[PDB]
């Protein structure tokens, strides 16, 4: 299962 | 709003033809402040003539007292020349010992 | 997905333990605790994964199962009464909140020595005197509506003038009909 | 009954610079002091002879109030030429009157104070002293700062307390002019206007305060003159009737004023 | 704090609405929650900067939101229809756990503009009876007849609003229960020191903020036009 | 003395 | 002169705080102003009043029949109302211009319920410099001196307040760069 | 509400130009000018009742000059800066002249020569393993120092947000050499949490001093940096130990 | 010793529309789920036969995940230009990769998570997974957010949490391919290279996992290396040469070192 | 920025003049994403041709296996032409069964 939740830059 | 105002020209003290006195011309009930009054002597504006501080009545229209010390005489014509952004031509009053 | 209680009372000054369960959580599902002061804008109050949280505001206890929650509000004040939502939020890229039923919470003043009296206060422009007005009770006691539908019964209102350090319950109630009074006024008030 | 009432006048002149502004203050009939700040002295001056003492702190002091009345008037005209929504160009006036009155006794009977723009009531402080009239739309946004503001307290202030404070301490200044009453030498004049039609005119000279009562009675439609300044503190006024021919002596004058041990009553000597 | 404009709306079923937000400075996450009638705080859309991220909670095709800018965010009602009317309540955050809320835009959306009405407020003087058992004079203030539910009050003792010793009912009273398109009542209290109410002659004032028709709206009808408008009533203190 | 204090309007 | 207070006033706080203003040369048209000011940030308006008694949400005016006297009265002092007090009049104009005195610099003592004075060594984060000692959780009526020994540096007592866990602790910071040096024995005692 | 004023700091060498900003209360016609030069208290120097300039009595010279034109926001510009300006100005705003709204203030410094300001280093020192036994508490302590003039604003940041509660900072800093005027200034602050709060390894504590110093505009030429405005801080991380 | 990366590409097309989006998931050396936009099914799809009988919900959720980073990065694309002061003419590319490590204990041995910006480190999760590495002047104001977000937070809770749970649940779901060592079949070939000199290649072939060691040892040693490649059917190839004297193959004898061999196989050149 | 490709080609299952089989390109350590690749019978592209799903390695360069099922035979020759944004023109490598 991949994250869920990934970086905003 | 204007008001038109009232002159009335008198002497301070009961008119002799001979004894020095003031000649008063009363400016009242007018509107606005902005107003011209000359005391004539023979059809000549005099230049020292002397006027009240301006105040006004309950009603808001103004009045002021002109004057300057003359002594009267039996020939001798004095009047008040009065002019007002509410008279067409200026108006004279001439000043007679009996009103 | 997240169950609370539909209301709880606190007597102020005291701490308040809102619960909140939620069985069906996972792993990467966190426990967020909001509130609403009359309706204006939610708040963020506090919240957690598994260990135990505690910030400004509040604290926030997570069950070892993970199963149940307690939200502590330390010295509950007049300002806490408000709705108090318990919302489970999976991590993921939005974090959008479900709002549940919430748990209202009623901050009770406590007035030591009441004195419940109904008055009558005079109309500005007056002959209808329209209005009648309970006060100095105990908050502990429950205001009913008329069952008339010609008079009007307010809610019960706690107000307080901090500077003089007091606080007074009040409950208005007023009628357009012929037949007006007050003491009748707040029949069906314990 | 005695009074210090002020008049404040203030008119925009487009065409030339600052708004001309004018104070004068009044112990009943008589003016004491006065500020025109288009003038040699932008200060407040005496207008009295009892004044001349008064001392550089209360010429100083009063001088600020008329220059700082000025300076807000200055904005007045132009706040409410935007109310009104008028053009620069127009010339318009705005004034502001305050008195108070003593009573019988020594104490406060009343006190009033009203603003009028261009010879029209405006804003007016009501007999409790505590709320405004608005004539006028526009009357009640500037209405809306004076509650707000509570301009009554401060403007209730200077009338009740300050007002008759200093209408006290002037009428004693000027105790020797001011509390002395000078009453009304009256005569009858008599003018033949034609043969069959006479005139009879009732003067009443040198009197103060200027109140008066000058009737014309028969045993009946009178002219009157707006009572008018003697030019010397004093006053004078004069009533005519129009009567028959002969019969000059059924018409008799009736002069009333403050300082007269009893109503005068003339008839026309000759 | 997250600002939104207007702070409260009332409409004609067909016409078209547009709800502001602006959120806290720097926040790249902007979200629009609302409350319809009935049901509780659902969530409309996710905006990551400029660019939309979840929609899943948009209605239909009547409801558009842009966000172009990637600061301020626009929500378009078009036409606007009854079922609409609730709360839309935007929000900020930075790092997406902390929502923070604005203060909300009230919309109601009305069939016929014409059963709107501004409150009429009275303010009733303390109880003479209380002021001797008390040392308190509660004045209490009822505003009544008033369409819809778009009401703020406020008491004002001379010029400063007062906060202590106030307590407003948060619901307004419905006056004829059953019916609907019925118009609200609203009460409040000050309480005041026994003294402060009798002793000065101390000004109270009960102000009531109605929001009703901008001045655009269209009317007609014999009587004045609703309009958004501060309704008041006054009371001095009394020694006697 | 005159009014300390006018009218703002 | 125009208006004299207190140069200082200390308060436990809970307890109400009287501010003392002499005025003798006051007028009738003078009323009686007083503001504050929260270390130098804005003042801020508190009451005022002419001739009788005032209250508001925050303060109480009692001027006296005289008028020469005024007393300003915080009910319940605050470490909100640690603050200079300045009591003003101003003379009813057109501007209505506040002149500051000096004032009343009024100490809202924290009511520390259960004092336990001790002086703590904090680390620096990248160390060697230890360099700060503290001394913390000593009950309000105690005084911190200053150094005397120049190398040394002592701050003032600072109030604290961790209100969730509803606790208030006093604190001072000692530091000195002269490397060898003690915390328990700086803040002498 | 609240007067908002701008900018919250300037320090500036003498002959430069200032100008200082205020917004007042929206609404309110009458807007003042007051300020406190260094050992004098707050003195009042000007009042606009809108546009109008009402009273300048208080306005000390020609190098200050004052203009609200649109009769709303005021400006004041020092032209030339000189030495005695320095103090704080505040703005005020009132509508019914009785109440005045201050602002925040401007803090307004005029130096000699600018090769003498310098930024502030900043340490945060971890809690005493004693107190934490002791108390079940931890102060954390931060110090600012060698910084010049004293115009630095301390905040503390936990994990991103900026904490209030538990904390508190010096209202005064400490001279640096305390005889000597042009002297450089120290500062310091508590942070207080739980002992469990910090000894979680996860969290980060932060120690943020603005400074206010020079801007691009003015010249330097001195071998170390450009001693600008700019925020240094300092950083801790909780340890379990 | 086992992991669970993915490995995410964004590539933006100024041309075309939105950025292609890819994403590939491996528990070890073997790939068992894929995302890619621009296809047919815009949902992330099995790609190993023991991940054919996961349901709907799980489908379902990958999918938003995959969609919900490739909008994320979208922006992120165009954050970056911005930063960079870049052109929107030119196509840039934006690399993300996440691993969670188990021991042989079976527990959390380590966990690491990096995105690159045109293959270049920007922004790297430090080994304490609770602080950030910024490459770059931009990359500090990327990290000022994911910092005073605490994205760190998340990161940590998914790679020590969820990547081992779900690694865990992939080692017994594929523990017939997944937990199966298939050792190397190694042989040696011999090329002339000249008359005086000759090469010897060693060969090993068919073997998971791919780490290996192939080593060229003479009696009494500069070997030639390729990087290990795919077969084509989960298992994997590589071999090691070396340059020799003509005639003299014999002193020569590679030494295959796989996880997969009871023993490591020792080869010389059959004649 | 930008790494060139590396392309070896070789087949999944030892080759078997006869036998059925799968022939591999695999092209690795490039940088950017976007690449051509075809396998090549004695020239001429084969269609049928297959690719892994892009993945990178730790070094950010990308990689990615094409393959085709075909049957190698004594004449037959398989290549594989790589183009790139690194390679002036097209790099072809020659299918060669002892390497």
């Amino acid at each position: 299962v991949m994250a869920p939740r990934t970086l905003i830059a | 709003i204007q008001r038109t105002p009232k002159i009335q020209v008198y002497s301070r003290h009961p008119a002799e033809n001979g004894k020095s006195n003031f000649l008063n011309c009363y400016v009242s009930g007018f509107h606005p402040s902005d107003i011209e009054v000359d005391l004539l002597k023979n059809g000549e504006r005099i230049e020292k003539v002397e006027h009240s501080d301006l105040s006004f009545s309950k009603d808001w229209s103004f009045y002021l007292l002109y004057y300057t010390e003359f002594t009267p005489t039996e020939k001798d014509e004095y009047a008040c020349r009065v002019n007002h952004v509410t008279l067409s031509q200026p108006k004279i009053v001439k000043w007679d010992r009996d009103m | 997905k997240t169950t609370q209680p539909p209301s709880m009372d606190v007597a102020e000054g005291r701490a308040a333990n809102l619960p909140c369960n939620h069985s069906t959580i996972s792993g990467n599902e966190y426990v967020y605790w909001y509130r609403q002061i009359h309706s204006q804008g939610p708040q963020y109050i506090i919240h957690g994964l598994k260990n135990n949280e505690t910030n400004e505001m509040a604290s926030l206890i997570i069950t070892e199962d993970r199963k149940s929650s307690t939200l502590i509000l330390p010295h509950a004040t007049l300002r806490d009464t408000a709705v108090y939502y318990c919302i489970v939020v999976r991590s993921s890229n939005t974090g959008k909140l479900i709002f549940g039923q919430g748990t209202t919470l009623q901050v009770k003043p406590d007035i030591q020595n009441p004195d419940p009296a109904v008055y009558q206060l005079r109309d500005s422009k007056s002959s209808d005197k329209s209005v009648c007005l309970f006060t100095d009770f105990d908050s502990q006691t429950n205001v009913s509506q008329s069952k008339d539908s010609d008079v009007y019964i307010t809610d019960k209102c706690v107000l307080d003038m901090r500077s003089m350090d007091f606080k007074s319950n009040s409950a208005v109630a007023w009628s357009n009909k012929s037949d007006f009074a007050c003491a009748n006024a707040f029949n069906n008030s314990i | 009954s005695h009074s210090l009432k002020y008049f404040h006048t203030s008119v925009s002149r487009p065409g030339r610079g600052e708004p001309r502004f004018i104070s004068v203050g009044y112990v009943d009939d008589t003016q004491f002091v006065r500020f025109d700040n288009d003038a040699a002295s932008p200060r407040m001056v005496p207008r009295a002879p009892w004044m001349e003492q008064e001392g550089s702190e209360y010429w100083d002091r009063e001088t600020r109030s008329a220059r700082d009345t000025a300076q807000i008037f200055r904005v007045n005209l132009r706040t409410l030429r935007g109310y009104y929504n008028q053009s620069e160009a127009g010339s318009h006036t705005l004034q502001w009157m305050h008195g108070c009155e003593l009573g019988p006794d020594g104490r406060f009977l009343r006190g009033y104070e009203q603003c009028a723009y261009d010879g029209k009531d405006y804003l007016t402080l009501n007999e409790d002293l505590r709320s405004w009239t608005a004539v006028d739309t526009a009357a009640q946004i500037s209405e809306q700062k004076s509650n707000d503001a509570s301009e009554a307290e401060h403007q209730r202030a200077y009338l009740e307390d300050t007002c008759v404070e200093w209408l006290h301490k002037y009428l004693e200044k000027g105790k020797e002019t001011l509390l002395h009453l000078e009453p009304p030498k009256t005569h009858v004049t008599h003018h033949p206007i034609s043969d069959h039609e006479a005139t009879l005119r009732c003067w009443a000279l040198g009197f103060y305060p200027a109140e008066i009562t000058l009737t014309w009675q028969q045993d009946q439609d009178t002219e009157l003159v707006e009572t008018r300044p003697a030019g010397d503190g004093t006053f004078q006024k004069w009533a005519a009737v129009v009567v028959p021919s002969g019969e000059e002596q059924r018409y008799t004058c009736h002069v009333q004023h403050e300082g007269l041990p009893e109503p005068v009553t003339l008839r026309w000597k000759p | 704090g997250v600002t939104q404009f207007p702070s409260h709306s009332v409409i004609e079923k067909g016409q078209t609405v547009t709800l502001r937000c602006d959120p806290i400075s720097g926040h790249d996450n902007l979200y629009w929650y609302r409350r319809v009638m009935g049901k509780e705080i659902k969530f409309l859309l996710h905006f990551v900067k400029e660019s939309k991220q979840d929609e899943s909670g948009m209605p239909n095709n009547r409801f558009l939101a842009e966000r172009t800018g990637g600061t301020y965010s626009t929500l378009k009602v078009q036409p606007a229809e009854l079922e609409d009317s609730g709360v839309y309540f935007c929000a900020s955050s930075q790092d997406r756990d902390t929502q923070y809320f604005g203060p909300g835009t009230r919309l109601t959306v009305l069939e016929d503009l014409k059963n709107v009405f501004p409150p009429e407020v009275a303010v009733f003087e303390p109880s003479e009876a209380e002021i001797s058992h008390t040392q308190k004079a509660t004045l209490v203030c009822l505003a009544t007849g008033f369409y819809p539910d778009h009401v703020e009050l406020s008491w004002w003792v001379n010029g400063k609003e007062v906060h202590s010793g106030v307590c407003t009912d948060p619901q307004p009273l419905k006056e004829q229960p059953a019916l609907n398109d019925s118009r609200y009542a609203l009460s409040s209290r000050l309480r005041v020191s026994a003294t402060f109410w009798q002793n000065p002659r101390n000004h109270f004032r009960c102000q009531v903020q109605f929001y009703g028709l901008s001045e655009n709206d269209e009317w007609t009808q014999d009587r004045a036009k609703p309009v958004t408008q501060i309704v008041s009533a006054e009371a001095w203190g009394r020694a006697d």
